[PDB]
This record gives C-alpha cells, sequence and structure tokens, in this order.
C-alpha cells in the first residue's frame, strides 16, 4: 500500500525536525533545579510546617 | 418464701 | 455555636446533599448490572432487541426487578485500562454463535472464530477483577448449528473430537468444552443456555441466573455457604 | 425569566387575617430559601420571615411572632405568608426574596414585584445611616456611609453587610454582598469597602440612572435589620 | 524498495539523537546532589475525611483559590466540597456513570467531566436559575476520555483512548487542534505554567511534549518499561515527573532533553496511578496501588514519608496552589487532607 | 469438697475463653474493615450481649465454691438483673438474625426494601429494650433468702407461701425462650433449605450437592448447639417445680453442669457466627 510511504514520511519528518533541538549541558539544568529549589523552600508549608496559628486545617 | 431446692440459676437451701 | 447564618444554612444544605445521595444509593444498590460481551457480532445485537459510539446502556424491568445492561462493543481499546470498573457487577453475559465452527475471521486467515471466541472467553472468565463473578452463557443460532452440521463435521474445528457428528453430543461437547475453561471452579459458576428461541425465553433464563447468583451472594455474605 | 410575582394583598379591616402568594417562575424553588421584607409608605425596610430549603428552618421577626406563619409549596412554586391578627402597624408592601447559601454564594440577589396591603382604622444589630438625603451633580463621585452597633467582622474572616439600592417606583436590588464583592450584572463603577463598624460605599462616575435610596443590612444574626436609607438627588 | 531506505534513515536519525543526547550528559544529579542536607522524615496527618461517595473515586482536581475540590465517582455523580468545613456544595448527577476524569476551571466557573461515554461534558456552576445545567457536550472522540484540562474558560485540552489528543473550542463545541503521534492510549495531560505546553502519556512508555498553538511535538522523552498512568511538571515548567506500572518515577527534563532521576524500591512492587510536585518542587508525592503514598526527595531520591490510611487502591492526588494540603482519593470511597 | 474445686475451675475457663473470643471478634468487626453490612451490625450486637453475660457469669463460681453469698444484696439484684438482659436478649437476637436469613434467601426481591441499616438500628434497639422488658419479675423480686445456719442464696425471692409463683415463671420462661425461638429458626433455617434446592434446580446448576449440604450442616450445627445447652436447664427447672428432689452431690454436680451449659452456649455462638463465616476470614487473615 502508498499510505506506508506516507506514514514513514512522517515519522521521518518528525524524527527530523526532533534532532535538530538546541541541547544544554546536565549540570546546567541541574544547577537549575536546585537553584529553584532553594529559592522557595521557605514558602513551601508542606516541607517547612507552618504553625498552628497560619494553618488553614487546624 | 416456699422452702425450694432448685430455681433459676441457683441452688437454695432450706 | 461559633458558626454564621450563612455558615448555618450552607451545613444544611449539605446535609440535604447528603440525604438526597443516601437516597440515590439505596436506589441504585437494588439494580441487577450486567456485562454484556462478545466476540466480533454473533447475538449481541439478537439478544438485545430480543430484550429491548462508546459505551451503549439498555433499561428493562421483569418481574419488579430492574436490569441494567452494558454493551462494551465498539470500544476498541486496550481492555485492562477499563474492565476494572466493571468489577462490581452482578453477572457478565457472554454470547457465543454455534454457527461459526467452519467460519475465519477473514482478518487472520488461519485463526478460527470458535477459537478466537475460546480465547477471549478465556482471558474474561480469569481475569483478577472477575474471580466471583459469575457468567451466563449464551449459545445463539442452534437451528444453523442442526442445519450445518450435516454436510460439516465438528472435526474441523476440534480435531481431537471423536463422537457422532449429530447435534446434541457435539453441542454438549462444545458446552463441556466451553465451561472446562473455567480455572476458578470453587468460585464462580457459570450458566449455560441454548438461546435460539424465538420466544420470549431468554429473559426468563437471565431472570433465573441472576436469582440464584443473588441467593448465592446472600448466602456467602451470611456464611452459611 | 426570573420572576416572582406575589397576590393576595388590597383592603382589610384590623383584626382579620389575610394570606399572600409568591408564585416562582424560572428557577429552582427547592433550592432556594426565601424571605418576606415589607417597607411601610415611610420609606423603610423591616423583615418578616424567613423558611430555609426543605422547610427544615424557619425564623420570625420579634413584632410577627404568633400571628404570622410562613410556609411553601415545592410542587406548586408558591410561597404563602398566612396573616392572622392584623394591625394599622401592618400596612406595607410586601416583597418576596430569593435566596442561597453555599460558600461564594450571593443571597438576597432578587426581590419580586410586590403587593399592597392596607389596614384601615433589645439585643437586635442596630445600623445608622446619618445622611439622609445627600443632593448631588452626576459625573462625581458619591460616598455612602453606614455604620454598625456591633463587629460584623466573625472569626472566620468574613464581613456580613450587603448593599440595595431601590429606584422611584421599582423593587430593590443588590449591590454588594458581603462588604467587597459586585454582584451579577451591576456596572463595575460600585465599590464598597470598609472594616469593623465603618463601611463605605463609593459611587464613581455617577449617572442619571443610579438615583434612587440606599440600604444597608447585616445578616451575622438574625433578625436580619436595615437602615434608614440614603436618598441621591438631581 | 523504499521502506527499507525511510526505515534506514529513521534508524540512523534515532542514533544521532541517542548519541546527542549521551554526548550531551557529563555529571548525574546524584553527583551533585549528595552534598546538601537531607529533607528528614515528613509527617503528613489527615485533617479532613470527605464523605458521601458510595463508589470507586477515579479523579479530582483543586480549585485555584486551594480551598474548593471536585470529586467524580462511579456513583455517576460530581461532587464539589468546601474543603476547610467538609461541606458539600453541589451534587451534579452525571448522565453516564462511568467518569474517569474531572477538572475544575481556574476561574471557579465551569466543571468539566468524561470518561467511557465518549463524551467530554462542560458544567455552568454559576447560573441565574440556582442550578447547574450541562453547557457543551463535546463529540468527536473514538475511544475513552482519560483526562481533561482547562486553559481558559474557553479552551479545554482532552486526551483519550484512541491513541489521540485534541484541542477544544467550547464556544463553538469544535475542536480546533488534533494532536497525533502517539502509538497507543493516552493516559495523563498536564498543562505548563505559562500554559503554552503540555505534556502526554501513553501506553507505549513514551512521553511527547505539544505545542498549543501549533499542534507539532517537540521532543519525545522514552526510558520507561511500562504504562504510564501519571504525569506532572515541575512546578517551573523546565522538568516533569512520570508514574508507570513498573512500580517506579522517573524524572525529564526539557532542557536536556533526557532523563534525570530514577525513584524506584526494592519493596515497592505495585504501579503508580498519581504523581504531584510540592510548591517548592522538592517533594515527590506519588500514589501506589499498595493503598498508601510514597514522599520523595525529587534530589536525593530517598524516600522521605508514607502516607498510610487508605483500605484500597490509591487513585487520584492533588496539591493546592498554595502548598498548604494534599489530597488523596481512593477507591474506598474517601478523600483525605493532609498537612 | 472437692466439687468446688473441680467446678469453679470449669466456670472460670469458660468466662475467660468466651471473654477472649467475644473481645477478639468485637475487636475484628470494630473500624478494622466491618460496619458496611447488616450481619455485622448483628454480630456486633450479639458479641456485646455475649460478653456482658460472660462479665456476669464469674460471681456465682464463689456461690458455688463456697455455698454462702458473700457479695450483699444490691450485687445480687445486679448481677440477676444482668444476667436476664444477656440471655434473652442473645436468643432474641439469635432469632433475628434467622428472620434477616429467611428474608435475604428465600426472599431476595421484596425483602431487599426493607433490609437497610437504618431499619437494623431500629431492630437492635428494640431488641434490647424487649429484653430489658421481659426480664422484669426477675428486676423486682431478687433478692438474698437466709436459712439455719447462716448462709444465703442469690435467687428469687417470691412473694406468698403458694408454689403457682414458681410454676408461672418457668413456664413463662420456658415458652417465651425456648419454644417461640426455637420454632422460629426452624422454620426459617428449612424454608431456605427448600429455597436453596428448588433455585438449584430451576437453573440446572452444578455444584448441588456441596451448596445443599453445607446449608444444612450449618443449619444442623446451630440447631444442635442450641438444644443441647439450652434444654437440659428447663428439664430440670420444670422437673424441680413438679417433683420433689433430694439433693445429693451428685446432683450438686449436676445441677453446676446444667447450668454451665447455658454460658457454654453463649461462648460458642463467636465460633459459629464469625469465626467460621467465609466473609469474616478475609478479615481475620487481613489481621494475622
Amino acid at each position: 500500500n502508498t499510505a506506508s510511504i506516507a506514514q514513514a514520511r512522517k515519522l521521518v519528518e518528525q524524527l527530523k525536525m526532533e534532532a535538530n533541538i538546541d541541547r544544554i549541558k546536565v549540570s546546567k539544568a541541574a544547577a537549575d533545579l536546585m537553584a529553584y529549589c532553594e529559592a522557595h523552600a521557605k514558602e513551601d508549608p508542606l516541607l517547612t510546617p507552618v504553625p498552628a496559628s497560619e494553618n488553614p486545617f487546624r | 418464701a416456699g422452702c425450694k431446692n432448685f430455681f433459676w440459676k441457683t441452688f437454695t437451701s432450706c | 455555636c461559633t458558626l454564621s447564618a450563612e455558615d448555618k444554612a450552607a451545613v444544611e444544605r449539605s446535609k440535604m446533599i447528603d440525604r438526597n445521595l443516601r437516597e440515590d444509593g439505596e436506589k441504585a444498590a437494588r439494580e441487577v448490572k450486567l456485562l454484556l460481551l462478545g466476540a466480533g457480532e454473533s447475538g449481541k445485537n439478537t439478544i438485545v432487541k430480543q430484550m429491548k459510539t462508546g459505551i451503549v446502556e439498555t433499561h428493562f424491568t421483569f418481574k419488579d426487578l430492574h436490569f441494567k445492561m452494558f454493551d462494551v462493543g465498539a470500544q476498541r481499546s486496550e481492555r485492562k485500562k477499563w474492565i476494572h470498573c466493571f468489577e462490581g457487577v452482578t453477572a457478565i453475559i457472554f454470547c457465543v454463535a454455534l454457527s461459526d465452527y467452519d467460519l475465519v475471521l477473514a482478518e487472520d486467515e488461519e485463526m478460527n472464530r470458535m477459537h478466537a471466541s475460546m480465547k477471549l472467553f478465556d482471558s474474561i472468565c480469569n481475569n483478577k477483577w472477575f474471580t466471583d463473578t459469575s457468567i451466563i452463557l449464551f449459545l445463539n443460532k442452534k437451528d444453523l448449528f442442526e442445519e450445518k452440521i450435516k454436510k460439516s463435521p465438528l472435526t474441523i474445528c476440534y480435531p481431537e473430537y471423536a463422537g457422532s457428528n449429530t447435534y446434541e453430543e457435539a453441542a454438549a461437547y462444545i458446552q463441556c468444552q466451553f465451561e472446562d475453561l473455567n480455572k476458578r471452579k470453587d468460585t464462580k459458576e457459570i450458566y449455560t443456555h441454548f438461546t435460539c428461541s424465538t420466544d420470549t425465553k431468554n429473559v426468563q433464563f437471565v431472570f433465573d441466573a441472576v436469582t440464584d447468583v443473588i441467593i448465592k451472594n446472600n448466602l456467602k455474605d451470611c456464611g452459611l455457604f | 425569566d426570573v420572576q416572582l410575582v406575589e397576590s393576595g394583598g388590597g383592603l382589610v379591616q384590623p383584626g382579620g387575617s389575610r394570606k399572600l402568594s409568591c408564585s416562582a417562575s424560572g428557577f429552582a424553588f427547592s433550592s432556594f430559601g426565601m424571605h418576606w421584607v415589607r417597607q411601610a409608605p415611610e420609606k423603610g425596610l423591616e423583615w418578616v420571615a424567613y423558611i430555609s430549603s426543605g422547610s427544615g428552618t424557619i425564623y420570625y421577626a420579634d413584632t410577627v411572632k404568633g400571628r404570622f406563619t410562613i410556609s411553601r409549596d415545592d410542587p406548586k412554586n408558591t410561597l404563602f405568608l398566612q396573616m392572622t391578627s392584623l394591625r394599622s402597624e401592618d400596612t406595607a408592601m410586601y416583597y418576596c426574596v430569593r435566596s442561597i447559601y453555599y460558600y461564594g454564594s450571593s443571597p438576597f440577589d432578587f426581590w419580586g414585584q410586590g403587593t399592597t396591603l392596607t389596614v384601615s382604622s433589645g439585643s437586635d444589630i442596630v445600623m445608622t445611616q446619618a445622611t439622609s438625603s445627600v443632593p448631588v451633580t452626576p459625573g462625581e463621585s458619591v460616598s455612602i456611609s453606614c455604620r454598625s452597633s456591633k463587629s460584623l467582622l466573625h472569626s472566620n474572616g468574613n464581613t456580613y453587610l450587603y448593599w440595595f439600592l431601590q429606584r422611584p417606583g421599582q423593587s430593590p436590588q443588590l449591590l454588594i454582598y458581603r462588604m467587597s464583592n459586585l454582584a451579577s450584572g451591576v456596572p463595575d463603577r460600585f465599590s464598597g469597602s470598609g472594616s469593623g463598624t465603618a463601611f463605605t460605599l463609593t459611587i464613581s462616575r455617577l449617572e442619571a440612572e443610579d438615583v434612587g435610596v440606599y440600604y444597608c443590612m447585616q445578616h451575622l444574626e438574625y433578625p436580619l435589620t436595615f437602615g434608614a436609607g440614603t436618598k441621591l438627588e438631581l | 524498495s523504499e521502506l527499507d531506505q525511510l526505515r534506514q534513515e529513521a534508524e540512523q536519525l534515532k542514533n544521532q539523537i541517542r548519541d546527542a543526547r549521551k554526548a550531551c550528559a557529563d555529571a548525574t544529579l546524584s553527583q551533585i546532589t549528595n552534598n546538601i542536607d537531607p529533607v528528614g522524615r515528613i509527617q503528613m496527618r489527615t485533617r479532613r475525611t470527605l464523605r458521601g461517595h458510595l463508589a470507586k473515586i477515579y479523579a479530582m482536581h483543586w480549585g485555584t483559590d486551594s480551598r474548593l475540590l471536585v470529586s467524580a465517582s462511579q456513583d455517576g455523580k460530581l461532587i464539589i466540597w468546601d474543603s476547610y468545613t467538609t461541606n458539600k456544595v453541589h451534587a451534579i448527577p452525571l448522565r453516564s456513570s462511568w467518569v474517569m476524569t474531572c477538572a475544575y476551571a481556574p476561574s471557579g466557573n465551569y466543571v468539566a467531566c468524561g470518561g467511557l461515554d465518549n463524551i467530554c461534558s462542560i458544567y455552568n456552576l454559576k447560573t441565574r436559575e440556582g442550578n447547574v445545567r450541562v453547557s457543551r457536550e463535546l463529540a468527536g472522540h473514538t475511544g475513552y476520555l482519560s483526562c481533561c484540562r482547562f486553559l481558559d474558560d474557553n479552551q479545554i485540552v482532552t486526551s483519550s483512548g484512541d491513541t489521540t489528543c485534541a484541542l477544544w473550542d467550547i464556544e463553538t463545541g469544535q475542536q480546533t487542534t488534533t494532536f497525533t503521534g502517539h502509538t497507543g492510549d493516552v493516559m495523563s495531560l498536564s498543562l505548563a505554567p505559562d500554559t503554552r505546553l503540555f505534556v502526554s502519556g501513553a501506553c507505549d512508555a513514551s512521553a511527547k511534549l505539544w505545542d498549543v498553538r501549533e499542534g507539532m511535538c517537540r521532543q519525545t522523552f522514552t526510558g520507561h518499561e511500562s504504562d504510564i498512568n501519571a504525569i506532572c511538571f515541575f512546578p517551573n515548567g523546565n522538568a516533569f515527573a512520570t508514574g508507570s506500572d513498573d512500580a517506579t518515577c522517573r524524572l525529564f527534563d526539557l532542557r536536556a532533553d533526557q532523563e534525570l532521576m530514577t525513584y524506584s524500591h526494592d519493596n515497592i512492587i505495585c504501579g503508580i496511578t498519581s504523581v504531584s510536585f510540592s510548591k517548592s518542587g522538592r517533594l515527590l508525592l506519588a500514589g501506589y496501588d499498595d493503598f498508601n503514598c510514597n514522599v520523595w526527595d525529587a534530589l536525593k531520591a530517598d524516600r522521605a514519608g508514607v502516607l498510610a490510611g487508605h483500605d484500597n487502591r490509591v487513585s487520584c492526588l492533588g496539591v493546592t496552589d498554595d502548598g498548604m494540603a494534599v489530597a488523596t482519593g481512593s477507591w474506598d470511597s474517601f478523600l483525605k487532607i493532609w498537612n | 469438697l472437692t466439687s468446688n474445686a473441680v467446678l469453679t475451675f470449669i466456670y472460670f475457663v469458660v468466662c475467660i475463653i468466651g471473654l477472649c473470643g467475644n473481645t477478639l471478634v468485637i475487636y475484628v468487626i470494630l473500624r478494622y474493615a466491618k460496619m458496611k453490612t447488616i450481619t455485622n451490625i448483628y454480630i456486633l450486637n450479639l458479641a456485646i450481649a455475649d460478653e456482658l453475660f460472660m462479665l456476669g457469669l464469674p460471681f456465682l463460681a464463689m456461690q458455688v465454691a463456697l455455698v454462702h453469698w458473700p457479695f450483699g444484696k444490691a450485687i445480687c439484684r445486679v448481677v440477676m438483673t444482668v444476667d436476664g438482659i444477656n440471655q434473652f436478649t442473645s436468643i432474641f437476637c439469635l432469632t433475628v438474625m434467622s428472620i434477616d436469613r429467611y428474608l435475604a434467601v428465600v426472599h431476595p426481591i421484596k425483602s431487599a426494601k426493607w433490609r437497610r441499616p437504618r431499619t437494623a438500628k431500629m431492630i437492635t434497639m428494640a431488641v434490647w429494650g424487649v429484653s430489658l422488658l421481659v426480664i422484669l419479675p426477675i428486676m423486682i423480686y431478687a433478692g438474698l433468702r437466709s436459712n439455719q445456719w447462716g448462709r444465703s442464696s442469690c435467687t428469687i425471692n417470691w412473694p406468698g407461701e403458694s408454689g403457682a409463683w414458681y410454676t408461672g415463671f418457668i413456664i413463662y420462661t420456658f415458652i417465651l425462650g425456648f419454644l417461640v425461638p426455637l420454632t422460629i429458626i426452624c422454620l426459617c433455617y428449612l424454608f431456605i433449605i427448600i429455597k436453596v434446592k428448588s433455585s438449584g434446580i430451576r437453573v440446572g446448576s452444578s455444584k448441588r450437592k456441596k451448596s445443599e449440604k453445607k446449608v444444612t450442616r450449618m443449619v444442623s450445627i446451630v440447631v444442635a448447639v442450641f438444644i443441647f445447652c439450652w434444654l437440659p436447664f428447663y428439664i430440670f427447672n420444670v422437673s424441680s417445680v413438679s417433683m420433689a428432689i433430694s439433693p445429693t452431690p451428685a446432683l450438686k454436680g449436676m445441677f453446676d453442669f446444667v447450668v454451665v451449659l447455658t454460658y457454654a452456649n453463649s461462648c460458642a455462638n463467636p465460633i459459629l457466627y464469625a469465626f467460621l463465616s467465609d466473609n469474616f476470614k478475609k478479615s481475620f487473615q487481613n489481621v494475622l
């Protein structure tokens, strides 16, 4: 069937478009994740529990 | 007040 | 008591909602839920017409009993992703056509229709969500089977068959081979019917099977059985 | 659309008995609470009675207990006010008010057209609107102040104060329902603010359609009280 | 035969992509995070136990105000809860009782549900007649609808078991964009904070990154060995976590186009139904089939706590937008709020 | 005497085993997985009755040990009253369970409307109330009774010299606590058996032998246990009312064992209603 050729062309086009993507090193991504987690550590009520006065759930 | 000997779940006497 | 007027009114509204939820719960708990299956299109439409997109539901009442039936046909997706939604059904209705032991699915030129039905039955009856769910087995088109058995033997579908090429023995052999696939004999029962009867007898069989299943469930819950 | 047509009024001799009917058409009558508010010709809003959804909770004002009975007919979508031992102080125009109650609800959001009744021959929260008439030119901001004799800031954080507008020869409508929240269908020009026992309603960019009498109401605890009313002129 | 030529070209491009991914990994996340303080032990206590459902609860969604809930059960009813007071705001009856997803509009005006009925139903919460109606019934899917999320009051995105994700326009009731490329049933959706991208999770053990206004797949993420059941972005929009049936959670990076960390334990042999990050992105909450939830360390890959208390399978999770509470729904017809 | 040593031990071990069985049963039902079915409510009420009855048991073990009763009069009235209130509610709860099983089996359609948790709670409150009401003569006329040697007996001090009071009370309790409940139980279980057989034949199901055999064994065990535990007490009491018996140590041990039988049936009750039920065993295995 001729539909297989169209499907293969679609797949190779998608793979070609996904192959040319700018990539940053994993160390930079890890540093960014650590920076975000450290910059908002005090604003997380689960990791840092809030006192019983400010807890909406008693 | 009857002089009973064997009644409900107890041995009375006389 | 530490509540505003609007808070008390909201509590009253929530209580009314709770009462309506309960009333719906006891109204829906006395409904028989049946799950109708079948390979391809064997007798599903015929039986639905007899007792008349995605999921299709049909409602009917028989002797002060509301029957809730579900057709999962045309749900061409992965079965193990939504089969647990029907974990609490009362019984499963299975339809098998007797006039397909000489047929081919036309998608696989070698596979038999009867063997495909047997494989699907094995998959459903031994599913882990249906450990204690009874199966009502419907065997359709017995007249077609009777008028086709004299020209084609059953040995083509079951090469190990060594009986007389007559209607009754072959039907009994097919029923026994379907009932022997049950690997949970200690916890479920299979009810079998030959349903090529134009009269209103199949719904009577369904009623009897559901009554028996309800009795067994009540006995197990109480502890007698 | 939503409608509440009242009937049953007229001229009645003292000591008699009448029944007022409030027919509901256009909404779910079972899920809505109902009030009765009367307005004597002295331009004052006075609460009368209240019946909740399911007829579970019934409230009356202190001046109508033992004389007025309130009931509803859910299948017929009708509200009744059975009146007994009528006096000359019951001469008023009675309104049928729709109310719902949940989180984020807007009670007192609809008022009926009302019926006219004529008779021939405390721990309550008190609010006062010190201004009775404020002459004003269109295009300028207007401030209306209503103060309370008890703090409305409940411990849950909500402030239960409401605002109403009554155009000449019409039915009252809702503007602000908890001190800050605009009603549905009103312009953004109306803004409310306040805290404790001081409340202000600001009318920025005033137009000729906003002329009327403004009322402040509490819903902290029954009976629900109103204010004397500030009238904007010109 | 051009079939062999194009297959070889696709395989070669896959090798090039794999080589680019491998040459981009110089240090692991476990090799960078090992020199920070541990998270400690997280003791979360149940504060609320929402009651009223009489069947298995399949999905829930928090409100934007972090106060209201919506829950869907096989009873065929949607209940809106006031979590602070355990009150019931609405009880919405459904035409089809086989609901398997729900969503709450960011503006608090609409509630969506869908399931085996092939139809996504939009419900109007705030009406002048006092009840809850159906605004639009969005038809067009050919398989069970597994997830639905709101972009705004007018746009919704849905995933279905027909290997297709769709973007709808509620006002006209039509499908604006069709997302194709999944070879299996799409199970989970999660929307980006900027509401420009979203990821899908299917039964082919893959996750794809989509563009909402372009209808184009950007990147494909693999590494799982079983069916992906849950997915959720990291709060900043540059990473996400995936749950699967192989008793393992992952962590992927959108910028490095690679897998960051693997969450797995020897005593865990049950599948994962729901995942959710905390507000800070440090805790990864995961709901398992062993009737309890495990709180993970998103940077150290160490278990921090266990949230037990459910008598059956945990189906749906949820963290409030302010990070105060976590809500767990189970097959035992109960919701629990934890702090 | 050796009888006190060999019989107080029997009373105490019966009390201990009844208490342990009932407290384990109530622990398994209480807020573990149960409180979802009507049968669980009934089993819980029966467990309350059996437990209270077993706490009431050991008081008269000292009376049979040493002849007199050193606990005073108020404790005498309390232990009699608790006893009546426990015994009769146990019998009546057995009857109510039999009726519920009948309604659930022979009439699965019509009786399913009336089988609701609210109805179950109302029936349990009503049965506790009727047990409290039926025990009024003991509540009123019980007490102590002294003799020449300076001993007592925690018995019923009936008014008047006429022995018709003993006859009336024994016939009343015999009828209302043996004949009606046993007849109701037997009729319900026989009808259940007939319904099971008829429904099995009607469809043509297999495994008919197993289900009928198991149901018949259940019925036989329950009724036989009830009869064997409850009947000798009534023969001996009726004989004592009718004839005139002379006290002998053999008759002493006979009376003590005949009395202990009643408590034995109360203890055997959890084993037959929860520890052998196929639905309770899954929760028991979850526990252990």
